[PDB]
């Protein structure tokens, strides 16, 4: 009841966004406190909200993350020009948020113009994050490399710039040395290496080097020898003739590095030097391993001594042999990733299948976290999933082969489904495959009650199954499906949900473009779009499922750059 | 040593480095008058200052209340920080209508802003 | 084949 410096004060010690959003509704006065006092902001959808309306009300705040497509644009469904454009942020943010320090943004359009706007704009400039984001080139990176003093992170994972030279690092002057953190690792281009280790030798902060595979596997170890203190290392190319020399160089190098708990890259991996890394290995919580394209064998004799390990990501090529090995050496894993060695060819190439996941159910009390690509799967295998690993948070599990069903079996996939998701009580997330009946759905729908994201494709029979999850899925937030018998009936007999979750996403199923205006016109908050490259729908009857409906419920209404492909249904 | 008079007009001696932790007490400089701060307050706020605290917080809700506003009004940065940790922990987690329960607030919201707002903060905000 | 599957971030298909 005290005044107003004290509140803030108090204030300050609540940084979750859930935290400040309850502390806002405590009473008039408090939403005016916070507001003010507000260090972050979080956007999960750019077009939820306008930039003039988050920046009058957090008038504050030194950190901003934003996110455009759908998460589905990965898979490109979505097509070019759709939107995410963060220009429009930066143009606004760029008189406003004068003290501005951090931003992340994921699958956004980021176009050099925004980057030299950032770069000329906030002077205490720390952290950027662009995370498979578009738009950029080398040229916009040098802006930033040039002007921001302050720089602490510049992370390009996963994203696709326009790779215009690589003379864009050495713009950063001799008086800068205050990088933590430099993620490189998308680029083709190839960076000055002198600039790049006199940049790595007098940035004594230095925690965090992912390159780049055009630093070749013979310059690694200088590198390192300027950077023991490194913490998490991306290798460029991990390819080199074999020589005595240039092993022995690599090794003392590494085992220099008495910090890292973090190991990836490995491009074009030579079994002659991963051995290299083994005294590193004692210590590694993630390993990733996910380009390197050597056998289950050489795999094994490298995972054979990461007794720490919490995280793996590894190619198909670890096997059901290896990953047995995994589920007797690391009692400590928490999170396996087993990607496609060759994700499109039928045949399987690789002895991976149900059997090395239930390995790893059974020997890793703490593994809560998967996601699995395999050519076969069974109910039975499901079902000793979801019994040893209650626990399972996020839950991924994609059959390359369209609608597959239990091979010994042959039913559909109903039940194992429906174990994962009754024994696994805080299953978040959730990705599924294979061949599925409505009765899939119910099962999510009667027991999948804190799960947050679900995908899914080619599956069900009809309407009903929709129905029961958008039904039945108290927390639902992200609905994403391709490809199956959902439409009309489902969508608009659960209009309301749609208020209360983020986005659904349906692309070639069958919704008409008629309860497309009619869903518009009940629901004036949720922005409708259909996005269909045919023209104009009513080109065709409205009896005609359109090929994307993308829905999102927003306080902006609808936005002012579709282009010529996607429709709101507001009028 | 200082004397410090409470608000109740009783006397607290305390040794030299231990009145100076505030701020306030610092830059008034027989005996240093302290208007705003009851004797049960400031013996408290000695035994800190003292100290210097865990199950000193071990304390009740009316009683916090007092501790914040004199650390406010002493300006002892220490304490404001451990006292506003500690009503903090009692904020999160928790939700409007259950702090301003905690806490004795009246909603001064209309139906139709608090919507607007939540609203707001949902969609656009977490 | 079909456009987006399996759902991969590889090169081919
Ligand atoms: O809280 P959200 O907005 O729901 O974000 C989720 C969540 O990401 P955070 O690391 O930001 O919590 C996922 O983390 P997990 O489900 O693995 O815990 C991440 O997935 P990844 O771990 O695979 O990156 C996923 O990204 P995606 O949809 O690209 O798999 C992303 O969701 P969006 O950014 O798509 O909302
Ligand atoms: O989870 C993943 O990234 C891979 O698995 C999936 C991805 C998308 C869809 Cl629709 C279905 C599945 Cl099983």
């Amino acid at each position: 009841s005290f005044p107003e410096e004290v509140l803030e004060h108090v204030f300050s010690f609540i940084q979750l966004d859930k935290d400040r959003n309850s502390v806002s509704l405590v009473c008039k006065s408090w939403y005016e406190i916070e507001r003010w006092c507000r260090r972050k902001v979080f956007i999960g959808n750019c077009y939820a909200v306008s930039p003039a309306t988050v920046i009058r009300r957090f008038p504050k705040v030194r950190s901003v993350e934003l996110k455009g497509k759908p998460h589905f644009a990965d898979f490109n469904l979505v097509p070019d020009g759709w939107g995410g454009y963060v220009y429009p942020w930066i143009e606004a943010m760029s008189s406003s948020y004068t003290w501005l320090e951090e931003i992340r943004l994921k699958r956004m359009v980021v176009t050099d113009d925004c980057l030299e706007l950032i770069a000329k704009s906030f002077k205490n400039f720390k952290v950027l994050v662009l995370s498979s984001c578009e738009g950029f080139s080398t040229d916009g990176l040098a802006a930033i490399a040039a002007t921001c003093r302050n720089l602490k992170e510049l992370d390009l994972r996963e994203s696709d710039v326009d790779d215009v030279s690589g003379h864009w690092l050495s713009h950063f002057p001799d008086t800068y040395t205050s990088l933590v953190s430099l993620n490189i690792s998308c680029l083709a281009s190839e960076v000055s290496f002198s600039a790049l280790e006199r940049l790595v030798t007098r940035c004594p902060n230095l925690k965090s080097l992912k390159l780049n595979r055009a630093v070749p596997l013979e310059k690694l170890a200088t590198l390192l020898q300027r950077a023991p203190q490194l913490e998490e290392l991306g290798t460029g190319g991990y390819t080199a003739e074999v020589r005595p020399d240039v092993y022995s160089g690599l090794s003392v190098a590494l085992s220099g590095c008495k910090e890292l708990r973090c190991l990836s890259g490995f491009w074009d991996a030579v079994p002659a030097y991963l051995p290299a890394v083994y005294s590193v290995c004692s210590r590694l919580t993630t390993l990733n391993l996910s380009y390197a394209t050597v056998q289950s064998y050489d795999l094994v004799k490298l995972l054979c001594q990461c007794p720490k390990l919490q995280r793996l990501w590894v190619l198909d090529y670890i096997e059901d042999a290896g990953l047995e090995v995994l589920a007797s050496t690391c009692k400590d894993l928490r999170e396996l990733r087993v990607f496609p060695s060759e994700p499109f060819v039928m045949e399987p190439n690789v002895a991976l299948t149900e059997q090395g996941l239930v390995s790893v159910s059974m020997g890793c009390p703490k593994l809560e976290s998967v996601l699995y690509f395999c050519r076969q799967m069974t109910n039975a295998a499901l079902i000793t999933i979801a019994r040893n690993r209650p626990n399972m948070t996020r839950f991924r599990l994609c059959i390359i082969e369209p609608k597959a069903p239990d091979y010994l079996t042959l039913e559909p996939l109903d039940i194992g489904f429906g174990a994962i998701v009754e024994h696994c009580k805080d299953l978040r997330r959730l990705s599924l495959s294979g061949l599925l009946t409505d009765k899939v759905f119910e099962y999510i729908g009667t027991y999948a009650k804190k799960m947050e994201m679900l995908s899914v494709a080619f599956a069900g029979d009809s309407d009903l199954g929709m129905h029961h999850v958008l039904s039945g899925c108290d927390s639902l937030r992200k609905l994403e499906i391709r490809d199956c018998p959902f439409g009309d009936k489902a969508l608009l007999a659960n209009a309301s949900k749609l208020e209360t979750m983020r986005s659904l996403w349906m692309s070639s199923c069958s919704v008409s473009f008629g309860a497309c205006k009619l869903l518009g016109q009940k629901m004036p908050k949720l922005n409708v779009e259909v996005i269909d490259e045919r023209g104009a729908p009513d080109s065709r009857p409205e009896s005609c499922p359109v090929e994307r409906v993308f829905i999102y419920r927003t306080v902006a209404g609808p936005r002012f750059d579709m282009p010529g492909f996607v429709w709101n249904m507001d009028q | 040593k200082i004397v410090l008079k409470s608000s109740d007009g009783e006397s607290f001696e305390v040794e030299e480095a231990v009145a100076l932790e505030s701020q306030t007490i610092a830059h008034m400089v027989n005996g240093v008058p302290l208007p705003n701060v009851t004797s049960k307050i400031l013996a408290k706020v000695i035994e800190y200052c003292k100290r210097h605290d865990a199950d000193f917080m071990k304390i009740d809700q009316a009683t916090l209340f007092e501790l914040i506003l004199a650390a406010n009004y002493l300006n002892i940065k220490n304490l404001l920080d451990l006292t506003c940790q500690t009503v903090a922990d009692m904020i999160k987690g928790k939700t409007p209508e259950e702090i301003r329960t905690t806490f004795n607030i009246k909603n001064d919201f209309t139906p139709e802003e608090e919507e607007e707002v939540r609203r707001e903060n949902q969609w656009a905000f977490e | 084949q079909v456009v987006g599957w399996p759902p991969v971030r590889n090169y081919r298909k």
